[PDB]
């Protein structure tokens, strides 16, 4: 048949192994769990902060299959059987993420904060068995949802790949939002009219391999760092809040170790007149024998014995005395190794002490000093032209951007021209349009939005035979 | 008056098969900061190429539905004094 | 006054300092202390045992003073206040004897065994004060004895230098009887008619010096070795009794080392497994950190606790495996030392195991064979005669001895002649006598005491001015 | 039949000052064992000389009192068979 529909389940994270995946979720209120929702919408400055649901990691066979974390509708702004002339909705949270944090597959996270997001609603279709139903959802797997009254999931902690052990506190979260996964959000909630209805929201996100995270943090990173130039106004903020606890890091240290060389000098003592108590006894065991030897050569002499004993009561009283030995030298060991691991934390926590003051007062010097907003950002470049607006080089068809823009980060405007002979491209540093030849790509000059008419002649050295 | 422009052609024939603009956002640069993208040297000087991970931030202002599995989207930040 | 009598006592040691040795005993029945008497007369072979009664050692002051150690009359063969011609008598056992045993001053030891013995009678006479006794003893000090019916004694154990500490087991003693001490040993008991008037037995005794004792012990060990060569027929025996304990003594070895072996290979599998448990915890603690080290770099994600956490867990567990490790060592070792020192007893015990054997049957080979008795040893030798029954040589006055003889160990019978200018001395080897001239010392003949006719005339080469 | 043979002189003068016999032990050995003085090379050939220590199991069988201190005393265990 169709979709091998499987053991239901609420809103966990559910590996399905490729093939076609097929979501059989278990009816029932949202849990306590997944509650934290609640505490993430908590009004935070404008943004878009998240939490950690669960983990990914180093599943089992050499095969690709992502995790279907669906969950009820309870994230869209307003639902209702609105027109199907709507294909997408907002929502207030965005389930299925693959975050990529510290340095593993988020296998969920939330994403709802101050940051508007729509989604897409496929409306599922009736299919051969009773309550089963396609709900493709664009970007991915058709995947046929069986929505189930009679409460009974799966309990079992998620199935093996996913350990629900992630450290639940509420951050941030950038791209990484259904790269090479996440990308499902989808409100197929639109079940026909007569049957498993109710507003579902599944989100399909794909399980990273080891090596895609890595292909993955390390692009995080890279645009992080970007960004940090561009806004060193806070980056250095988010560079003191790296000092801040990186003191009340050395600190724990110089504490936890202190610590230690009280542990250090406390065996130290003990262990150490323990040992004294050793040399005692055997000292005596031994003048003991001194007191004797004269009745050595005397095999037959009755004080004989006596010598014979005293032989045997230091050889005893020495073997203890070895290990009181060991146990002493092995304290004075660790006694030391303490005693200078200590000095450590307190050189570590003096370079750490200063190093927030050389972060924090270069806070204000560059939060001191003034700087300018949008506004002003948008003069900087003369504002493209509207296609249907550019006047006298006949009409205009856009075309993909592909030349390379000198600062910034994306492509400058293009449109063909002539019927697929002549392109032209904004240029927002003078404020005017360049011709270039199709098949050569050779600049055919400068011309005037208003007008069309040349400015400039060509110029042989400029020339963008770059781009399709 | 800030205003985002979006542009489609086809994943194929790399033909236009289409443009949207979006409300004015007036000074809010915020849509900006919400796709990582910086001000400096991009208000209406760049057209970036819709990545996945920013339908879902997109979409919530152009009555298109972003398929971007059947065509090729492209986004420019263009802003003008005033109302246009 | 006259002797500065002191402290009174019963039948301890009394060590007084020269001075003029004063004695006060302090009358009362024997003690059963001193009573070993009783055991020691315990009818042994023909023999002179003893006792020790007992121990000398390193004193006090630089000056020499004997032990008076007195003990009423109960060594008397029978005593009666007999007639004054007799000055010496009979005892059964003598007590104060300087016998240096295995190594020191037996401040007293006791003679009693299978050996008749006989002493010196001194009669006290009067003094000026009431109850007090100049009783001379021919050889050392004066001594007066105060007897007193009170017996208010001295109970402290006997004076500083001489501890009752003596291993008062029972077996036989050489000269040393009273050298350079006993020689003291006389009933004194002789009080006039009327006073402290009792059968009392005083022997002083003198305080050898350490180099005196080995000054002694020598000695003593001069004439075993000596008597040893005359009676092989013994010695072997003497020499066997030497190996039998020999090998008891390694046996006992042999097993407290196996027990040695014993509390090793015990302390070696509790310290051992002791030690793993240590690992055990320190590389989980390890590995542990590995499970979070992804967060190290990570100063602000909490999962850095973690790490930071791990740290902290293992530093510790690895000082516990550090101890653990030297107790774990130090077990070794000794666990090895013994392994060891047992082959050691097993090679020893083999060694003395045999030598018994060679001891044993080597017995037989001295013991077995036929050996002769005193009558023959009389007739080895022609008899002496008698100094009155020399004829013909005038008359003879015996002389100190004082020519070596060539086998055995005293000199030969000398007698004076000529009104002192001829000497004679008995030849037992040919029987026959021998003259030699006073002052020259030059043999003049042989000549024959029945009659004196010479036999032989002067012998240049034979000549003996060797003696005054 | 053994006996002993003590003799006696000044301890000054050297002068022969008494001696006196014993009573025979006939076979009796033993009086020599007590003083430790072998069998072999001394029976009728030596005189040796008393030693202090000696004196005590000596005097058991002189008459005399053996005066250590003021003369020099000498024995020989001389053996004849028979009465003498």
């Amino acid at each position: 048949v169709a979709a091998p529909v499987a053991f239901g389940f609420p809103a966990l994270s559910t590996p399905g192994a490729g093939g076609l995946a097929v979501s059989i979720s278990a009816g029932a209120l949202s849990a306590a769990i997944a509650d934290i929702m609640a505490a993430l919408k908590g009004p935070f400055k404008f943004g878009l902060w998240g939490v950690a649901l669960y983990g990914v990691l180093p599943s089992q066979i050499a095969k690709d299959d992502p995790n279907m974390m669906s969950k009820i509708v309870t994230s869209l702004p307003a639902d209702d059987i609105t027109e199907s002339p709507v294909s997408s909705l907002p929502l207030d949270k965005a389930t299925v993420n693959v975050n990529v944090r510290v340095v593993d597959d988020v296998k969920d996270e939330r994403q709802n904060i101050s940051v508007v997001s729509g989604v897409p609603m496929s409306v599922p279709v009736v299919d051969a068995k009773p309550t089963e139903r396609p709900g493709v959802f664009t970007a991915s797997i058709p995947g046929a949802p069986v929505l189930n009254i009679s409460v009974n999931n799966s309990t079992p902690a998620v199935q093996t790949l996913s350990p629900g052990v992630t450290n639940n506190t509420d951050k941030d979260v950038r791209p990484a939002f259904g790269t090479q996964g996440g990308n499902t959000r989808d409100a197929v909630i639109r079940f026909p009219k007569d049957s498993g209805h109710n507003a579902v929201y599944v989100s399909v996100s794909d399980v990273l391999s080891p090596d895609q995270v890595k292909q993955r943090q390390d692009e995080e990173n890279r645009r992080q760092q970007e960004w940090d130039a561009t806004h060193p106004v806070e980056a250095a903020e988010r560079n003191y809040e790296r000092a801040r606890a990186e003191l009340n890091q050395a600190n724990e240290d110089v504490a936890r170790n202190q610590e230690r060389q009280a542990k250090a000098v406390q065996v130290y003592n003990s262990r150490k007149s323990e040992l004294d108590a050793a040399n005692k006894t055997l000292a005596d065991a031994i003048a003991e024998i001194k007191q004797f030897n004269r009745f050595a050569h005397d095999p037959m002499a009755g004080g004989h014995r006596m010598w014979q004993m005293a032989g045997l009561k230091a050889q005893r009283a020495q073997t203890d005395v070895n290990n009181k030995q060991a146990a002493f030298d092995a304290a004075a060991k660790e006694k030391s190794d303490a005693d200078a691991a200590l000095s450590s934390a307190m050189e570590s926590r003096k370079k750490k002490e200063d190093k927030k003051r050389s972060a924090e007062n270069n806070l204000n010097d560059e939060k001191n000093k003034p700087r300018k907003g949008f506004k002003d950002y948008g003069h900087d470049y003369h504002p493209a032209p509207k296609t249907e607006n550019i006047k006298g080089l006949g009409d205009l068809k856009p075309g993909i951007p592909k030349t390379p823009k000198q600062n910034g980060g994306g492509k400058r405007k293009r449109w063909t021209g002539d019927k697929g002979r002549k392109i032209y491209e904004w240029d927002s540093q003078h404020g005017e349009l360049e011709g270039y030849r199709a098949s050569d790509g050779q600049h055919l000059g400068s011309f005037d939005p208003k007008t069309g008419n040349q400015l400039k002649g060509p110029d042989p050295k400029r020339n963008i035979k770059k781009y399709l | 008056g800030l205003k985002l422009d979006l542009t489609w052609f086809d994943k194929s024939t790399e033909d236009f098969k289409g443009e949207e603009y979006s409300k004015d956002f007036g000074d809010d640069g915020s849509v900006m900061e919400s796709l990582g993208v910086p001000f400096k040297d991009n208000v209406n000087n760049g057209c970036f190429d819709v990545i996945a991970e920013w339908v879902p931030l997109l979409q919530p202002y152009f009555n298109h539905q972003i398929d971007i599995s059947d065509n090729e989207y492209f986004v420019s930040f263009d802003y003008r004094d005033g109302d246009w």
